[PDB]
């Protein structure tokens, strides 16, 4: 079930994630945390996809937004 | 004995600028007059189809409000409305519309709207996949299979079309073909800029090849890392209406203007991929110091003329005035039958 997906920071940094579809979004904000150390109450991802931009919301997993394998989602401060 | 409340005809109804909402007015007129979609509201399709419990939706709020203020616009009670309970629901679900540009609006509003009517009640996890030398017709087929498994909903029926990916690794060479779902068109214009083009040619620019942005890279696989791939979209399957959003903010931001070329674009027998289309709504924007000023022209389907709508004001409008170089984002439906 494990895989990769990638986040690509405001810098232009892509971050690697080992992750699960099962894993929350509270979670994949504190992959992100450990990581780049930004808190997680500061952290907007948005996943853009061809059909629609979402924002990743507390309280789903990755599995609700369909994220793939090597997927990539954007990381804004705010 | 109420501002605004007047026996008019259905749908002639405009709607109050609450502080800089005319973004959001000109994307509700054009909503407002695609005709599927107001009479799936109007006929109260809706109630059995409400998503209350979808986890991208917003608990069948938008679509509830929506729907609200289609029947004001649509009861022939009012020469306007003030759209404040529809705007509290888009504030509170996308915030970023507070205290704007009308298409990301208007793309907002086909998510939401979808998610609320979402006829998937339990969404599988479906691992997508390319062409892998498959033949284009099977793989389309499997991809829009596999939209509707998790996306199914009255804005999918209307709105959602696919187009053909090619992405081309530049340092491998890979290629890789996927089938991917849209809701609307993004097209860019002549750069420099020209003083006309035609529609067909910006939809030419469209689907030319181009490689990625080096801000927007593509993961290769075989590479195990981002690359600036070359995408190249061919129009695969288009819906039966088409919003086709030109891209006239194309300047970087320090030279404060867009592209004002006159584009062109049919008001009858639009031409793709063997499709022919109409126009039944435009979405004008003109320049102004705090980021100008958003209206539409629409076409009323209960007596086929054309009218403007500017806020609260509605007038009436003919087709000759619809192409200028105000047009910002237009709506066209599939013609039932051509020849
Ligand atoms: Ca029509
Ligand atoms: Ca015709
Ligand atoms: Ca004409
Ligand atoms: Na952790
Ligand atoms: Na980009
Ligand atoms: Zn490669």
């Amino acid at each position: 079930a494990a895989m990769q997906i990638f986040v690509k920071t405001p810098t232009g940094k892509f971050i690697s994630l080992e992750v699960e579809p099962s894993d929350t979004i509270e979670n994949v904000k504190a992959k992100i945390q450990d990581k780049e150390g930004i808190p997680p109450d500061q952290q907007r991802l948005i996943f853009r996809q061809t059909w629609a931009s979402k924002q990743l919301e507390d309280g789903r997993t990755l599995s609700d937004y369909n994220i793939q394998k090597e997927s990539t989602l954007h990381l804004v401060l705010r | 004995s109420e501002p605004g409340r007047n026996n008019e005809q259905p749908g002639l109804c405009g709607l109050s600028n609450l502080g800089n909402t005319c973004f959001m007015n000109s994307a509700i007129q054009c909503l407002s007059n695609t005709p599927p979609l107001t009479e799936y509201f109007l006929n109260d399709k809706y109630q059995e189809e409400l998503n209350f419990d979808n986890p991208l939706g917003m608990r069948g709020e938008i679509a509830k409000s929506y729907a609200e203020l289609i029947k004001q616009m649509w009861s022939g009670k009012f020469s306007y409305v003030t759209p404040r309970a529809f705007k509290t629901q888009v504030g509170r679900f996308a915030p970023q519309f507070s205290g704007q540009d009308c298409q990301e609006l208007l793309a907002f509003l086909l998510d939401g709207l979808h998610e609320d009517l979402n006829r998937i009640r339990k969404k599988p996890y479906i691992q997508l996949k390319d062409a892998d030398g498959r033949p284009d017709k099977v793989v389309a087929e499997e991809a829009w299979e596999n939209h509707l498994k998790r996306n199914d909903s009255i804005i999918v029926d209307i709105f959602h079309g696919l187009f053909k990916s090619t992405l081309v690794c530049p340092e491998c060479a890979k290629i890789s073909v996927t089938f991917d779902p849209f809701c609307y068109l993004t097209l860019p214009l002549p750069m420099p800029k020209k003083p006309f083009v035609k529609l067909k040619d910006c939809i030419e620019l469209f689907t030319t090849k181009e490689k990625l942005g080096a801000e927007d890279p593509w993961y290769c696989p075989n590479c195990k890392e981002h690359q600036q791939a070359t995408k190249k979209l061919d129009l695969w399957s288009l819906p039966p209406v088409l919003v086709v959003h030109l891209k006239r903010f194309s300047y970087s931001r320090y030279m404060r203007d867009k592209l004002d070329t006159l584009v062109d674009f049919p008001i009858n027998d639009l031409d793709m991929s063997g499709c022919r289309y109409n126009l039944i709504a435009v979405s004008n924007h003109y320049g102004g110091m705090g980021g100008g000023h958003y209206t539409a022209f629409a076409k009323n389907k209960d007596d086929g003329k054309w009218y403007y709508f500017d806020d609260s004001s509605v007038s009436t409008a003919s087709e000759d005035q619809i192409v200028s170089k105000a047009a910002y984002v237009l709506f066209y439906q599939r013609q039932d039958s051509s020849g």
